[PDB]
RNA sequence: CAAAGUUAAUAAGGGCGCACGGUGGAUGCCUUGGCACUAAGAGCCGAUGAAGGACGUGACUAACGACGAUAUUCUAGGGGGAGCAGUAAGUACGCAUUGAUCCCUAGGUCUCCGAAUGGGGAAACCCAGCUGUUACUAGCAGUUAUUCAUGAGUGAAUACAUAGCUCAUGUAAAGGUAACGCAGAGAACUGAAACAUCUAAGUACCUGCAGGAAGAGAAAGUAAAAACGAUUUCGUAAGUAGCGGCGAGCGAACGCGAAGAAGGGCAAACCAAGAAGCUUGCUUCUUGGGGUUGUAGGACUGCAACGUGGACUUAAGCAUUAUAGUCGAAUAACCUGGGAAGGUUAAUCAAAGAGGGUAAUAAUCCCGUAGACAAAAUAGCGCUUAUACCUAGCAGUAUCCUGAGUAGGGCUGGACACGCGAAAUCCAGUUUGAAUCCGGGAGGACCAUCUCCCAACCCUAAAUACUCCUUAGUGACCGAUAGUGAACCAGUACCGUGAGGGAAAGGUGAAAAGAACCCCGAGAGGGGAGUGAAAUAGCACCUGAAACCGUGUGCCUACAAGAAGUUCGAGCCCGUUAAUGGGUGAGAGCGUGCCUUUUGUAGAAUGAACCGGCGAGUUACGUUAUGAUGCGAGGUUAAGUUGAAGAGACGGAGCCGUAGGGAAACCGAGUCUGAAUAGGGCGACUUAGUAUCAUGAUGUAGACCCGAAACCUAGUGACCUAUCC
RNA sequence: UAGCGGAGAAAUUCCAAACGAACUGGGAGAUAGCUGGUUCUCUCCGAAAUAGCUUUAGGGCUAGCGUCGAAAUGUAAGUGU
RNA sequence: GUUCGGCAGUCAGACUGCGAGUGCUAAGAUCCGUAGUCGAAAGGGAAACAGCCCAGACCAACAGCUAAGGUCCCAAAAUAU
RNA sequence: UCAAUGGUAGGAGAGCGUUCUUAACCGCAAUGAAGGUAUACCGUGAGGAGUGCUGGAGCGUUAAGAAGUGAGAAUGCCGGUAUGAGUAGCGCAAGAUAAGUGAGAAUCUUAUCCACCGUAAGACUAAGGUUUCCAGGGGAAGGCUCGUCCGCCCUGGGUUA
RNA sequence: AACUGUUUAUCAAAAACACAGCUCUCUGCUAAACCGCAAGGUGAUGUAUAGGGGGUGACGCCUGCCCGGUGCUGGAAGGU
RNA sequence: UAGCGAAAUUCCUUGUCGGGUAAGUUCCGACCCGCACGAAAGGCGUAAUGAUUUGGGCACUGUCUCAACGAGAGACUCGGUGAAAUUUUAGUACCUGUGAAGAUGCAGGUUACCCGCGACAGGACGGAAAGACCCCAUGGAGCUUUACUGUAGUUUGAUAU
RNA sequence: AAAAGCCAGCUUGACUGCGAGAGCUACAACUCGAGCAGGUAGGAAACUAGGACUUAGUGAUCCGGUGGUACCGCAUGGAAG
């Protein structure tokens, strides 16, 4: 209440419509790969059988941040960032996205 | 509430010149027709703790009874009759005086258990009896020696 | 839980009225004029915990200038001779010598005479 | 002689303080009352005469109760076993273990009114008709309201007919209704700081339709990839998507988790029968098969008997519950007192030490209690039985069918989150109007591809909502201003013509053992006696303040002009939660009551007669902050299930944190912006929370209360008065 | 003849000891930037009565003005002289 | 002192000077800035006094000293020099 | 030891008291619970007990929890009591004496005079009232005072087509 | 102010209202007008001397001017 | 326009003059400067009629010079009977000051045996009346309109009938 | 007055993308701006240039346009939007 004047938010422009097809992947760090070794076929089964997050946005993603302790190649993904593809794919990984 | 139980939703006079003040009614609470202000309510009062502090809580008074030793490991002693001269002299065969909890098995003993409610200090209990109002209440108790698979199995 | 504490409330009432007893007439036959009536009374009993100080000292200095004035002596030059005088700057026991002390009174007055002298 | 000076108590009264009075009934306790709420039922009754009254009925003369000219009860059954002779005095004939009184069940009669109904009529009325009765210008008993439906007869204009009329049959069905539902009709106040959009809410009200629940429902569905497979309720998603003077607000669905988990007919097409447009071959009606359909299905050619609320929720047994209740253990003394269960001494019991009485607190005194038995009639529930009847698969496809003013289209509406909007989709009015299996529809305008389905026909338990009610009960409910307005003859008295409103009030004592007598007194009332543990205990009676009035009491005051005080204190009187005692108080100093508001009130600014009682910052859910605890990048179970409304245990559905940048595409420890990899912007650098509790504040709830003039709905009202007849 | 109404030789007159909008019940404890009320004890610290905007001027929203807690003490800022 | 976090209330004050403005350089008048005072701070002084001056109260106390201001009596100190 | 302690709205902290708490802990109670009353104790406060007396059933402890939870004050409310005040009024008209009645007569009854109304202040009759009528008895309230009287009260009769 | 009448009972009786009178206007009939959703009914078993509305208020005299604007009525050329 | 004009109309101003009147703003008659008369919102007349309004006179006269008298009721004395409003309690004086800017209660000063009783009103900003005057509320009602939105109703046209 | 005054030529920098750093202060705003890049424009070069000598000459969000738009485009493409 601006004292009958319109408010701060009431002076705001209407900015940006919203994609109904907005969808993400419940992105995890590579620091949990530092937890689990190797967990061959790093996937959602390793993720939720690791019980990291259970209700997930369908896929999975790791950061380049987090460390390259894991050894396994066959990380089953929907989409990992290419910055992390530099890390693991330069660190004994193989891409299995979706 | 005044609007819960009532007889009057109408102003009983009109004020101007006629003595008294601005005023609701006799049904307004300040008369003998008293409406409660905010008072009680039909409320519940329940809560249960998370598991690890519950089993932690059992394993607190549990430990106090461990080093206290007022729990005593007892065998079955499942008797023929339900009569309480039996358990009067088995319970009084060490006679822990003030009040005692009674650890059954989880197969449900029945003879001090369909009885001994007139034995004024006897508290029929199992592994399906566990609280703090269970044990801190009596502080002194007999055990059925199946207490590993009557205690450990979740604790 | 509609409880009262009624006798406790009247025990506050009884407590302050029994502690209020004594004053004029209607006051203990009522409640609230008595409430100040102890209260104002030890407001200025708190002042008279300073003012019977500052009036019994007026009795002190007044009677001692009465006897000093009986020796024809004024209080200001007497006390002035008391600061001129000895280790004694003793005041009000020196007021208390109004009983029967020509020796203590007039001789300590002579001590003041050899203090102005 | 005198001259001065001085101090006195006697107080009309009054004040202080004390003692004892009345007065008032708070107190303090009790609770037969009420509230909330669990479990289990029942959740409707009625013209075959309801609800509800009114009126009677009793050896008492009331009134309530209860019953209904049989009338304060009758029959029959069965329990039951000592008195009965409701309320309660209060009386009498009496009555009764032979079995009463009583309890239960069934039958009986059931005054009048009332849906109220032979006709009229203001409620407790009047007047009838008919049929028998039995006698009378009687009486009895029944029939006689209407509408609907079904027949039967009648038969106008006008021949048939028809309208219309008459009779007969069917409570049908009108009506009373606790709450929930559904459907129609449907506001305002509010709030939005005003307000015209919105909101409030399609809620208040009102009307109708229903049952124990209702609706509810079997994809012409959702969704978007493998994705399932009617509904319903709850949790979730989550205030998420959205909509909206985009204000203020309102507001999803999907998917998932739990409970609950049943679908089945018909028309159609056809086939057969009849009758008939019999205008023949009829192409309409009646009966029975046919089969109820999505990857089409049925009819046509093939061809199989599965209990079934589903392919018969019939009848017969079984079992057990309400509906009468029955048994049902375990103790003595002493002390105290008016009385032991209290204290003391001992003993017992054990499916009963729940609870309540008992003159004072009981396990063993009693009711009871736990358990264990009992019902003929009683209302049921459930199990077994053949029966109580309609269904299957199946390949092929001659053509037909598959739900016409129907979808749709126009306009006007409305609901759907949806305020006309890109507006889906559904349902209305109005108008126009298809296709029909090569079909048609949906996939948020719409055009193609794909997914799914088959409307435009009907029924569907279950899980759910709420209790007037029936008990079984439970209470960190409540104790007579409370708790129901109502513990009490309460909806009473009483107000008002009415609609409406709406009070006050319980307690003697254990037991009335209620004060014989005697005396005063017109009587009451008192006083003695006696009563009882107690008579300050005496009928509104336990306990008894408080204001008010007193009566006695020590001191002081009748030269005094005070928020009525202190402080000191002459003097007097008395001796205590034994204390540097108290009660006074002359005199003397100095001293503008209390509350809200205000800049400032002492106030001639308010307000308060007094006294006592009541009498106002909560919780529901949510967020934030702060701590407490727990574990920790891992914390966390919601709903639900289990269980004692326990606990615990199950239940991970979901939710929080665990990187963000940018509107977004997207990118990602970087990201966006920008030609920039320039700078800037937010970012890990910039280092842990989660969960619960608790406290403060928050927000929706009347949300700290007391408060208007108001607004609308529903209803009442022309005897005052105005008009009119 | 009954209230969004009526009546009316009409004043805003009356509609049951009484009306410019009747009375009764419900909405609905309508609402109320305005009035009043607020109850146990202590300790410590300690105001403002101003700016800016405002259908705002007897009211709000910030900011100035208190309090407590926490993070360090811009490495002293503060405050004096 | 900063920062962060809660939690506030305050909006309308006067008055005394001092410097302004407006006003009859009328006002216990308004409206500024500036300090104090009250409010929200007793006691003393001026006869009482919210605003002026002095002096900031935890409390006891039968202690003294002192601020302004007083010292012929009320009413205490100097018929002081 | 030093320093601080005016303080309203403000904010922080802490504690008291009431009631219920099954909890326990653990007692009291008829030799007297609670509650009341006087009280010349203590506690910084709120508050706490001691004794005397009433009084004759529940209450207290501790500690903790939970709260319709801390009472003056609002035309607060309800209930009681003032006050004014022995004052206003005693509700539009004249009775009078003697005798009775009783216990008690102004006010009841009679006698005897007076008086008033008398197009009524007569009688009779609508609505209305709903038994108020009368007889007998009584005087708790009512009668605006008294009161033997009564439209007051108890009992009993009383209305005919 | 004609008059008589009526007028606020809980203030005001009047110059206020009303009234005959006078004026204008509307209505040809299942009236107009009005009340009611409609139905039904009033108007009135009325028919323009009647009904409705507006003014003024007996009697006497008199009612002057202005159609610019408004409204009303009527007309249709064009605009809309 | 007619016609009336200090109008129930001119505050213009006691307009002017004359009459009533000694004394005459009001009264009448004319004048007519008509702020702002005035024609059907009738204008000017108009006997009788008025609980009219004024102005004058006659009559009668305690209204008044200037009062006084008696009769009745209260009042008041007593017996009986017996309320209301009312409020912090108050043993409540005066002056002059002071002060939310007017004292009972305050400072200074004055007079005052104590308590009444009958009458009276200056206070106690007396009561009774949360001002009906004024102002404010984003307050509400009612009323009006060529406010804005509407509504019915009225009248077109379409179109099923 | 090294003119901001006055007159000639070039002239379209009254550029784009920014922007360290600041100031002003409830917020919203507002006042500038070193320097850099992309190229420019004068000016021989150097140097200057993000309006006027500086200061009035201007208004919040919505909503609907105008154009572009690597954005989304509701199963799917497009389209609608």
């Amino acid at each position: 209440f601006e004292g009958g004047q319109t408010e701060l938010f009431r002076r705001m422009p209407k900015r940006g419509f919203l994609n109904v097809n907005r969808k993400e992947y419940a992105i995890v760090n590579l620091e949990t790969l530092n937890r689990l070794e190797d967990g061959a076929t790093v996937s959602a089964e390793t993720l939720v059988a690791a019980k990291i997050v259970k209700d997930v946005k369908s896929g999975v993603k790791v950061l380049a941040n987090g460390e390259l302790t894991a050894k396994n190649l066959t990380v089953k993904v929907a989409k990992v960032s290419a910055a992390a593809k530099a890390a693991i794919e330069a660190a004994g990984g193989s891409v299995e996205e979706a | 509430n005044r609007s819960a139980v009532s007889g009057g939703g109408k102003k009983p006079w009109r004020q101007k010149g006629t003595g008294r003040a601005r005023q609701g009614s006799t049904r307004s609470p300040q008369w003998r027709g008293g409406g409660t202000v905010f008072g009680p309510n039909p409320r519940s009062y329940a809560y249960k703790l998370p598991q690890k502090v519950r089993q932690l809580a059992l394993k607190s008074v549990y430990s106090t009874k461990v080093t206290d030793g007022k729990l005593i490991a007892v065998d079955t002693l499942d008797f023929a009759a339900p009569k309480t001269a039996e358990f009067a002299k088995v319970i009084s065969a060490l006679s822990i005086e003030r009040k005692v909890l009674v650890v059954l098995p989880n197969e449900g003993n029945e003879f001090a258990e369909l009885s001994a409610r007139n034995l004024e200090n006897v508290k029929v209990t199992t592994a399906n009896s566990a609280s703090v109002l269970d044990i801190v209440s009596a502080d002194k108790l007999l055990v059925v020696q199946s207490a590993l698979t009557q205690i450990e199995e979740v604790l | 839980a509609r409880v009262k504490g009624s006798v406790a409330t009247r025990k506050r009432r009884k407590r302050i009225l029994k502690l209020a007893k004594g004053y004029y007439g209607a006051k203990h036959r009522l409640f609230k004029t008595a409430k100040e009536q102890v209260m104002n009374s030890y407001y200025y009993a708190f002042r008279d915990r300073r003012q019977k100080k500052r009036d019994f000292r007026k009795l002190w200095i007044a009677r001692i200038n009465a006897a000093a004035r009986m020796n024809g002596l004024s209080y200001s030059k007497l006390m002035h001779g008391l600061k001129l005088a000895d280790i004694e700057v003793n005041r009000k026991m020196l007021a208390d010598i109004a009983i029967a002390d020509a020796a203590a009174f007039t001789a300590l007055a002579e001590e003041a005479k050899k203090a102005l002298a």
